[PDB]
DNA sequence: TGGAGTACTACCACTGTGTAAGACAGGCCAGATC
DNA sequence: GATCTGGCCTGTCTTACACAGTGGTAGTACTCCA
DNA sequence: CCAGTCTGTAGCACTGTGTAAGACAGGCCAGATC
DNA sequence: GATCTGGCCTGTCTTACACAGTGCTACAGACTGG
């Protein structure tokens, strides 16, 4: 439970602040990058070491038979887990475009072979949706359930641009919700089917959701309808019947006032919820860590690591979980001249 | 007495604050008026019928994605962000038109200009009044160090040549070709924004408008209440006035000097080695767009390097079409540049010596400024400008640097390379080739052809594989573009840049000072000392 | 109808308009509208030359010691042909000025309208008024540092810069009865930047006393060949005489110091012009008598130097006085009438944080206390007089702390009501005794407070060392010694405190930053003649009225 | 021969581009403070002294008996040889204070009592000049010498201001050489004669001088009039054939072209001359030594250690010389920014 | 019908004399397996 | 312990980035007046 | 004689700029000491 | 005899403020017509 303020040797302009963390086979690749991929390396996706404090940002390589990512500012992330029979993959779906742009695509991201000498190959497969596909949104939630006994992927939430007819050229940097809609997705085939939720009367975005044992935990998150931050957690519960994927939901009674927030695994199935903002204006500086229990939610606040100034006065941060119950957190740094390295990194680690 | 009109213009092309202007016009009121100036708030409206916002038009049909109220005026330039901190944060600040309401605005004060062409024409001008056609020169530049830089970036545009094509039957008339489109006179704002000028994210997030009402316009037509009629008008957008970093920013090439120089061929580097006159214009917008498509989802399964190759370095979806087309100023520096780097090379020796090390050049340099300022009079500078160049382009520069050249057979060399590059310079500076020196277009592909033959020849110790890009395009494209793009160098960034200085002084005696209303007062001066109107009212019959 | 070319060269110069802004505007409304409305720029420039000094020939009877008799010299380089050998004290000080005599003709010929129209109210017979003319003179030299030309790549010493100004204060009339004065024209505000005109212009520091002096000797010795002879103008169309008296104010107490010797700065000699220390001006606090002088200065600086007694070292510098330095111009040291609150501020506000807090009790205080008598005391002022806290006492919160409301307001916590109205009188005392020195003239406009001035600060000093005899023991802040012990002698021997005052040149400063962002040359040698030049335009009482903004 | 970069540790806001070094019973005295003399010093004659390097400077006080001596930029030095009354003295004569005048004022400066705890009593008294007394003059030299066996003093050279006709405030500051005669000083009393010879055809500025033996030879300085550094040394023999000082003078053959020279006394009667500035634009560089006999001059070219860039290109300098063949040289730090310690010191030792 | 006096427009001096990014060549080295 | 290789370094090369605007001076159109 | 109506001038929001009062600190002597 | 810490004195950073200007706005007064 406590953090070190770590240094970007070099390569310290290519982070932004809302930015993915894929934790696969040891090391954390970092995701989404300012600009275009550079030619320093072509897929845009950067290993991360960490080494004395200090912060290696090593480039990576894709396949011959992947293709190819734009970095994806802020997309939705769900860790497939190892099963039959590729495994260990990730779901990026569907983010936003370095260029002001979304994108309805899915990426399904994996390693593919090593090293020799400690090289890593990844390959990234773009996965076509049949349906009632979900349109594109950004700021989403995806998560993985295992029921009875096949593997889905429920996607919700996250906001979008106008539709397509109200947007006016003045309006258009404007954004609301997504309808609130589920979407249930296998892997293969891609036949995404759309779910309402007579319950879940109103759509959302941020929200740090979880999956345990094909029972799904939306957190609370921000809604831009009515400003409201609702603590209120939701439950829900899919049964994929044949060949429908029946779901029930519940508004559970009380939940986090949290958004954009870092979850970092510790148990098998223990996470903490490391932080975010709780107002328009304040940061929740304290942790929370969440047990995930077929009786539910197991939420108990633990000791903060003590804030340096530093981090306690800036106006934002972000950041994401290096896992073990390790993250990496980052605060907009100011002075004169550019450092130009504008973007403080404090390590963060539990026990 | 004085129109109020007048003593507007007399007021922006000076640059005068209201303050100075109430003083200077309560003095001379005091003494024998006799009211000779007009007061302030009677010209803070006199002038509404110049900004935008003023004039009705409309659509037919509509415009999409574009509403149609026609009375818009400053806008800020995030176009709405949702300010919620938990998003990429609405951080920048801007201003700007709206595209439509600022071209109807640039129409309708050409109004007086457009019906002279009509009579001059002798053409009726009841009738065939429903075909115009406008051409738009657009032009984006970044700018740093407006005192940490803050690096603000500004987008202008410029009508270049309104031509009619009514009733039919023929390609068209040249009403009204404008004279001067190389100083900044006519390049008029459309959008400012204090954005640094590399980082995608803002200046996308900000263009983004601009370039979809851009996109919207292309399709339908525009309907102005001008010379007395409700008549017509149709655009046609050159994206020239670029320089080449932003246009390979905005084109999907990696920038700079990368393998793949050209932005319009696609031959690498080490083939623009070889071959310097032979190649073909190919790289287009929608053809960029199909390549980085063919790049992303990757259809063949080709490895890294070998995909990078199928698509010519195109690896960035681009979402500004740009004309294929060179900078005329930036041609001007980039040639002026490596005609300094060869000199200071043959003020020593490189044939002879094969590495020569750093301080070598160091010296080399200074006694190249040494010989350059004892004759001809010229100081040293860390920047290039376009005036340096013109200077470092000239003949007696030759005939003063070659003297410190030993070898004979080098200085003749060298004097008879910058007598090709003068023979063949005034292609491209024109503001039309066809029509001021047809001669040197004529002969441009045979001096062309010499002249890369004779760099190849005796100067193979340098260019072996590594070209500038510029030389490349000044020596494979021009007669391609100047035939095809009716000119160049009359779609220079130069009415940008130069102009540019202006954002600096209105930054002066114009500011407000606050950032949220600094780019306002400064995009309203910047405007309003442009319309023809006014500087018709400043020339006032020579 | 035409416009005079005097007219357009005021116009062009009271707004800053450059040379190229005025001849586009020009051609601009001359193309207009078929009339020749403002005149081209070289008939002004040429027009101009009668105002820039060396254009009006005079003469000075006696002549003038160790001056040239040239009167068509203009802008002199300060320098004054500074020896260039590198081996020497380097010679790299850029400096402009006038010379003293020509500029002050050229300034008097400019005022020669309103003496002549003093004249005609006096109705004294011009043809009779013709020697007995005197003038005041006011001469202010503040240093304006850390200017910023905002055009700064390369370090060329560009941020500070002293400026001696000076200004005609009064004129009047000496024939020829006793009828020792007449003042013929009293300017009416000499304070305003409007009337201070620039003499010396010295890209340096106020602090090195060698380059400062080195440049300004030149003006000390006209200043000084100056005071006797008499200068012969033709004006009016008559040979008239002038004689001068150099009233020098305008400094700093900082540049006093430095010009007089006394040891800088919170030194135990705290008055400029008694020879009393604190401890002397803490025991009796109204009786002084004002005795340093320039002369008796220069006796006291050879008496430390020559040491004709051979005392230690300390028991001279007692001896002498507080003149350890060779002063080198003979200044009037004044009261500053621009602070002669902040003292007076910042010891009222001292004084009721230890009046909330015990202090007359307790002897003893410790930070704790302290600051939080000061945050209670604010928080009162933030709840009654509506006054947020500052760190420094600056002038607008001094002028809104030192009335009786906020004192009425802040009465409410000490608990003693002796101590309350002993305070509520101490303030009473001050605020009426106030308006002395800061309005323009108290023999005009307030009367009765200064010939109650000696009886209440004898009160307002007796109410101090009676019921707040803890706090001055033995120290004083000298702004109080200056406002209790010289006043009514000030104001006796000159006729009034903030009609000296260094205004002007506090002013003008805003002046010389706008003349070089807007018109300089930027050649850095030329820069300064140019700012020199237009400063001077400015100030110029004919182009003020050609201002007359009806 | 050595030199090594010193730093101003406190009180680098004292010194001026001319100062004088004076060196009695041991430690070393900086003479010349910038300004007028602070409360920080009583007097302003400042006790320097090189500790690991750093320049430590220390106030000395004054006895009773003692006058207070101006703040001279430029005087006149003069060691006086150890011997009846107050061994030894120095006389200096008479520079020009911290504003534009010349003192005309000679003062006999020595130590009085010491310690106790490594303090240092100095006495400054002035001895009257009665004559035919040498005018007010700046950078002109002193000497002592003994005739037979009687010690007096030769002054000669220097710059002064134009005598008081016309002194004209267009050029109030534009100096001239003073007139060349041989100024003949008795310390008791001050009975000071004036001499000429039609062999000083012009009168010299900072021409460094030594004497030994009655006999006193003066290098080259530098000449306002004919704008020119005469390389020709100067020898003069004088001897009191009482009571009559008799003198007389020979142009030798060749002095060095330096002018403003540093001379630190390493033997008997050796000086090493780091030097000052042959060229008007081009510093001198090397450092040279002169011996002196009966036979005469005798210069040698010593090795002149390498000049660092910082001191080697920058445009000025000067400095003193600590005795005992060490010496202190100062170049203007002139550049972004200033510390306000604008002057960076050298310290250079012979053998 | 010509003269020169007017006004305009064209010159000159002058700040300082390096940067900030990114692609690629190539050297080479950690360090890790072999 | 030997290889060897992916990754970091260092250097070199290419594309931009600022440096106008202000007074003085003088040719020089050019023209108001007799 | 009066009201519209036009003109002049003051007030507001704003942050870039110089300034000097105050925090402080460290450095040296006095005082107490080794 | 030889050394060290509190008082304080003064040289240094620093930072709260006011002051500068600028465009917009708003009010206040002065002119002119019925
Ligand atoms: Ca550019
Ligand atoms: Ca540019
Ligand atoms: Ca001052
Ligand atoms: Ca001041
Ligand atoms: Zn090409
Ligand atoms: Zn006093």
């Amino acid at each position: 439970m406590s953090l070190q303020p770590l240094t970007a040797v070099n390569c310290g302009s290519l982070v932004q602040p809302g930015f993915s963390l894929l934790d696969l086979e040891g090391d954390v690749y970092l995701f989404g990058q300012k600009g275009w991929p550079k030619r320093s390396c072509p897929t845009g996706i950067f290993g991360v070491r960490i080494k004395k404090g200090e912060l290696k940002l090593r480039a990576i390589s894709f396949s011959n038979n992947s293709s190819y990512l734009p970095p994806l500012r802020c997309p939705a992330i769900a860790h497939f887990e190892a099963q039959d029979g590729k495994p260990e993959c990730y779901l990026i779906h569907g983010g936003r475009t370095p260029n002001n742009e979304l994108s309805s695509s899915l990426y399904m991201l994996s390693v593919d072979s090593r090293g020799c000498n400690r090289k890593v190959t990844l390959r990234c497969e773009e996965k076509e949706l049949v349906g009632d596909v979900p349109s594109a949104r950004y700021g989403h939630t995806l998560s993985v359930i295992n029921s009875r006994g096949k593997t889905a992927c429920v996607l919700f939430g996250g906001r979008s641009y106008m539709p397509p007819t109200e947007r006016t050229t003045q309006n258009w940097n404007s954004v609301v919700d997504c309808p609130p809609q589920v979407y249930l997705i296998d892997l293969e085939f891609g036949c995404c089917t759309a779910h309402t939720l007579p319950e879940l009367t109103d759509g959302q975005s941020f929200h740090v959701a979880l999956a345990r044992q094909d029972c799904v935990y939306f957190l609370g998150g921000h809604i831009l309808s009515s400003d409201c931050r609702p603590s209120r957690l939701i439950r829900l519960h899919v049964e994929l019947l044949l060949g429908s994927p029946v779901l029930t939901c519940t508004i559970l009674h009380e939940g986090l006032t949290i958004t954009s927030a870092i979850a970092s695994p510790i148990g098998y199935h223990e996470y903490i919820i490391f932080g975010g903002y709780q107002s328009e204006t304040q940061k929740r500086m304290e942790c929370t860590y969440v047990g995930l229990d077929d009786v539910g939610v197991h939420m108990e606040s633990r000791e903060p690591p003590q804030w340096t100034s530093e981090i306690s006065h800036s106006r934002t941060w972000f950041g994401g979980s290096l896992g073990k119950g390790t993250a990496l957190v980052a605060i907009p740094s100011e002075g004169n001249p550019t450092p130009p390295e504008a973007y403080h990194f404090y390590q963060v680690s539990f026990q | 007495g004085l129109h109020p009109a007048v003593c507007l213009a007399i007021r922006v092309n000076t640059f005068l604050s209201c303050s100075q202007y109430h003083k200077m016009y309560r003095t001379v009121k005091a003494t024998s008026g006799r009211q000779i100036f007009q007061p302030l708030h009677t010209l803070r409206n006199a002038e509404k019928e110049l900004l935008p916002g003023f004039h009705q038009f409309e659509w037919q049909p509509a415009l999409k994605n574009v509403s149609t109220s026609w009375d818009v005026g400053i806008i800020d330039g995030l176009s709405g962000w949702t300010v919620s901190v938990d998003d990429v944060p609405a951080d920048t600040i801007s201003r700007r038109f709206r595209y439509d309401v600022a071209l109807v605005s640039a129409l309708k004060d050409l109004e007086e200009d457009i019906m002279e062409g009509l009579r001059e024409r002798a053409l009726d001008d009841s009738m065939c009044t429903s075909g115009f056609t406008v051409v738009v020169k657009e032009s984006c530049d970044g700018m740093g160090d407006v005192s940490v830089p803050e690096k603000a970036v500004r987008f202008s545009f410029t009508i270049m040549s309104i031509s009619i094509r009514l009733e039919g039957e023929d390609d068209g008339i040249t009403i009204f070709q404008e004279q001067k489109p190389n100083s900044e006179l006519s390049c008029r704002p459309l959008c400012l924004m204090f954005v640094d000028e590399s980082d995608h994210e803002t200046l996308t997030a900000i263009l983004g408008p601009v370039v979809a009402e851009r996109k919207a316009m292309m399709e339908s037509r525009l309907i102005i209440s001008v010379g007395g009629l409700l008549r017509s008008f149709r655009f046609f957008f050159r994206g020239t006035g670029y320089d080449e970093k932003m246009v390979r920013e905005m084109e999907g090439l990696e920038a700079s000097g990368s393998t793949y120089i050209c932005t319009l061929c696609d031959s690498t580097r080490a083939e623009a080695s070889q071959n310097m006159v032979l190649h073909s214009i190919t790289r287009s917008h929608d053809e960029n767009l199909e390549r980085y498509e063919i790049w992303r989802k990757n259809p063949f399964s080709e490895s890294a390097d070998e995909l990078r190759d199928r698509v010519k370095g195109v690896s960035a979806k681009p979402f500004m079409e740009t004309q294929p087309t060179l900078d005329a100023l930036h041609c001007d520096i980039g040639n002026a540049t490596e005609f300094y780097k060869i000199f200071q090379d043959e003020i020593g020796e490189v044939y002879q010596k094969p590495n020569p090390s750093r301080e070598e050049r160091r010296r080399w340099r200074s006694t190249l400024d040494k010989q350059l300022r004892k004759k001809m009079k010229l100081k040293p500078v860390m920047r290039m400008n376009g005036n340096y160049a013109r200077r470092l382009m000239t003949r007696e520069a030759v005939e003063a640097v070659c003297e410190l050249v030993p070898s004979e057979e080098r200085r003749e060399a060298l004097l008879k390379l910058m007598d090709l590059y003068l023979q063949m310079k005034p292609v491209w500076r024109s503001t039309c080739p066809s029509r001021d020196c047809p001669d040197q277009l004529c002969q441009y592909s045979y001096n062309s052809q010499q002249f890369a033959d004779l760099l190849s020849s005796m100067f193979k110790y340098r260019y072996d594989g590594k070209i500038t890009n510029y030389l490349h395009k000044t020596l494979a494209h021009v007669p391609e573009i100047v035939e095809r793009d009716g000119s160049i160098g009359a779609w220079a960034s130069e009415g940008n840049e130069s102009g540019n200085k202006l954002f600096r002084r209105f930054r002066k005696m114009n500011a407000r000072q606050s950032k949220t209303f600094e780019l306002e007062d400064i995009l309203k001066h910047h405007w309003l000392y442009t319309s023809k109107y006014l500087q018709k009212f400043m020339e006032a019959h020579k």
